[PDB]
This record gives C-alpha cells, structure tokens and sequence, in this order.
C-alpha cells in the first residue's frame, strides 16, 4: 500500500506506466515526473515537452481537472491501475476593463455573451414551419373522410406528397454540409405523412378495419425505404417501422377474423414481451482500421434506443386498452399490469446508456399512471379520485425518495 | 536583469496588483463654457469620462 502503479498521459499522446508514492503530496512529484517523461521522449527520439510564455505545469485527471497540490495521493480516490495526465495551464492574468457611460456599456457587453440571428439559422426555421403546415393539412383532410369518404381526400393529398417529395429530391442531390442536410431531412420526414393517409384513404365506403391495413403498411415501407438510401436519422425512422409492422398484422387479423380486441391485444402484449428479450440481439445483428468499429457502435446504439422506444409505445397502448373497470374480473388485468410494470422496472437496470435506461424506467411509470387515470375517469367516485390522487402523487414521490435517500 | 544603466527595471520588485495612471496625456478642452452655460447631458458625460 506504500506505492501505486498508474498510467500517465504526456505530450502529444504518449501513455507511460509509472509507480508513484502513495502518501507524498502530489506537488512533490510533478517536477521529477516531468524530467522522466522528457528523458524517455529524448531516448525514444521524440520531441520533449516545452512551456510557452507564462503558465505552469500541473497533474490532472483524464478529465482535465487538476488535483489538489497539498493532498496525498491516497487521500484522493486514486487507485492502482488508474491513469493521470500532466498538463500545462497558461497564465490568465490580464487588465480589467471599464466602460462608464451606461448605454455604450450595455450594448458592448451584451453583444459578446449571446448569439445574433443569422442566415444559416433562418433557413431551418422556414423548413420547420412548412413541415408543421402540411401535417396540419393532412390532419384536416384526414378528418373530412369520416363524414364523406369520397375520392377528394386521396386525390388532394396525393399531389401535395408528390410536390413535397419532388422538392426534397432536388435538395438532397444539391446538399453539401450537415446544415444543408438538416434542411433536406426535415423536408423528407414531412413527405411520409401525406403519402400514408393518401393510400389509406383509397378504399371506398365507411372507414374501418379495411382502410387501416393499407396505411400502416405503406408507412412501414416508406420509413424503411427512406432509411435504405438516406442512412441518417436512424432512431426516428426505426421507431415508425416497428409500430407500423405490428399494427399491420393486428389490423389484418381484425379485418380477416377476430372474436375480440382483448384477444389481439393480449397477442400483441406477448409479442412485445418476447421482443424485449430479443432486443439487444436485434441491435447487434442489424448493424486507420479503427474507424470501422466506431461507426458500427453508434449505429447499434441508435437502433436499440428506437427499438426499446417502439415497444414501449405498443405496451402502454396495449396495457391501457386491456385493463378496464367494467370488463369481467376487473382486478385480474390490474394485477397483471402490476407484474408487467415490475418486469420493465427491473430489466431497465441492465442498460448502461442513459437514454436507454431512462426510457425503459419511464415506460413503467407512465403505464402505472395511465391505468390510475383510466380507473379514475371511468367508474368515477369521490373516494376513487381521492384514492387515485393519493396513489398518483405518492408513487413518484416514493421513487424519488428511494433514489435520493 | 542587468545593472548596466540602460535597463530601467533593475532593483524593482513586484509586490502585488493595483491602480496606476496610464501613459496617455489629456489636453484640456478649449473655449469651455461657463458653468451656467453648460448643457446637462454632455457635461456629466465629459465629467465621468
């Protein structure tokens, strides 16, 4: 325990293993340590470390924060096998500056701390507004069919989709930088929505089971097709693909033959349950030499995050549809929802990525909360709302306390 | 540091930081108006400056 071996990072990137004194104060070591790395660099035939003007040499963690000069190496949470970095920090001392006349002083200082509007940002705002506009247009066009499912809805929406898609095509061919790509991607993302309802609006007669099958299908295809050639925005497109495909199967079954929604919903819940188990495997298989590893890692990370998300949407929609305050043994689905929530809450701890772990954890809370609200609005009563309110507030409060205490 | 006359910094030692009078030399304003004749805004402006 008298000494510890650690890796020290030096100039331009050489990592060197050293055995340091575990109790002397860190300020005592930096001088001879600097000599040693320079000597080794000299013997290696490399250029030594050098100072520039005014500054000082310090020993820091890999995160750049310097260690307290008077404390012992054992006093800090540094252990054998860890690594450290020797660094030069330049002198920051400079004259103070004063402007007395208040109007000039306000303008000058206020101009350095914030960012002014510029043309690069302006273009993205335009793209964002048009995207928001057409999704409203399909919305109203999509509402008219419930009262008059004539050809108008499909005919009108089809031309808009073509027009938006045509613009995205020219933009994609012309794009040169990621800024330009953001403009094009937003435009393209918006093109999928009109084409989907345009197709779904084609089968005539009163709306129901048969129209739905077409919509989710082309939607799944379009999202997949965009990903195939574009190779960007993996998460959003993947999430659409999963919910679309599963709904397509359920819609087809309901259109062909289905005794009840409960039957299909239970099937979907089980399908999601097995998918949650297979999830990490799907991500792994769906995905100078070093570059190949970096690209693959983030792609896998992306597909998994969307995948867990898509299943989350399905189980909450399914669970809230399965439980019911009037249908049969009202307590049976309520306790089943509890067991299901526990599984999601426990399995979420196995994931290291923040958004993956958080999205899974949150998925359990929202399921619980949604059921509470469902059993509060329907079969309403003063005691029921009182009880639900108490449950709904203490549930997350307890969760926070469990993490805070 | 050198003591050989031309080096003006010899024998000078840093004790801290503080205030000092700049190398600039201000020329007094010509035809200054009498006190009752001074406009209020520009007066304090030149005064605080």
């Amino acid at each position: 325990p008298q000494a510890v071996v650690v890796g020290v990072m030096a100039g331009e990137g050489v990592q060197i293993g050293v055995l340091l004194d575990a109790n002397a104060p860190v300020s005592v070591m930096t001088d001879p340590l600097l000599k040693v790395v320079n000597s080794r660099l000299r013997e290696l035939g490399e250029a030594p470390l050098e100072a520039t003007g005014r500054g000082r040499w310090a020993l820091c963690l890999v995160d750049g924060a310097p260690l307290r000069a008077t404390q012992s190496l054992t006093e800090q949470d540094v252990y054998d096998g860890d690594r450290l970095w020797i660094r030069f920090i330049a002198d920051t001392e400079r004259r103070s500056q004063v402007i007395e006349h208040i109007s000039t002083a306000v303008a000058s200082d206020l101009s350095k701390r914030f960012a002014r509007i510029d043309p690069i940002v302006a273009v993205q705002v335009g793209a964002s507004m048009v995207a928001t506009g057409v999704v409203l247009a399909t919305g109203v066009l999509g509402w008219w069919r419930w009262h008059h499912n004539t050809w108008l809805t499909t005919i009108y929406t089809a031309v808009i989709g073509v027009l938006v898609l045509a613009v995205a095509m020219l933009l994609l061919m012309r794009a040169k930088t990621d800024a330009d790509r953001r403009v094009a991607d937003i435009m393209l993302m918006s093109a999928i929505m009109p084409v989907t309802v345009a197709a779904a609006a084609a089968p005539p007669g009163p709306v129901g089971s048969p129209q739905a099958v077409l919509g989710f299908g082309v939607l799944t295809v379009a999202a997949a097709l965009a990903l195939r050639f574009t190779g960007r925005r993996l998460g959003i497109y993947t999430t659409i693909v999963i919910i679309g495909a599963l709904t397509m199967l359920a819609a087809l079954a309901r259109m062909v033959a289905a005794t009840s929604a409960v039957t299909l919903l239970s099937s979907l819940l089980l399908i999601c349950v097995v998918a949650y188990h297979a999830a990490p495997a799907l991500s792994r298989r769906l995905a100078s030499s070093v570059r190949d590893v970096l690209l693959q890692a983030e792609r896998a990370r992306s597909f998994l995050s969307g995948l867990l998300t898509g299943l989350g949407v399905m189980v909450v929609v399914c669970m809230t549809s399965l439980c019911d305050p009037h249908t049969g043994q009202r307590w049976l689905p309520l306790i089943l929802a509890g067991f299901t929530s526990g599984f999601l809450l426990l399995r979420g701890r196995s994931y290291v990525d923040r958004w993956q772990s958080i999205t899974l954890a949150g998925t359990a809370v929202i399921i619980a909360a949604a059921v509470c609200v469902r059993y509060a609005l329907e079969l309403s009563s003063p005691l029921a709302v009182s009880i639900v309110a108490a449950i709904l507030v203490l549930l997350p409060a307890a969760g926070m306390a469990a993490a805070a205490h | 540091r050198k003591p050989d006359g031309k080096d003006l910094n010899f024998g000078v030692v840093r004790v801290g930081v503080g205030m000092t009078r700049p190398e600039v030399t201000w020329g007094e304003p010509q035809n200054m108006p009498t006190d009752i004749e001074l406009e209020p805004v520009t007066g304090k402006a030149l005064q605080e400056f």
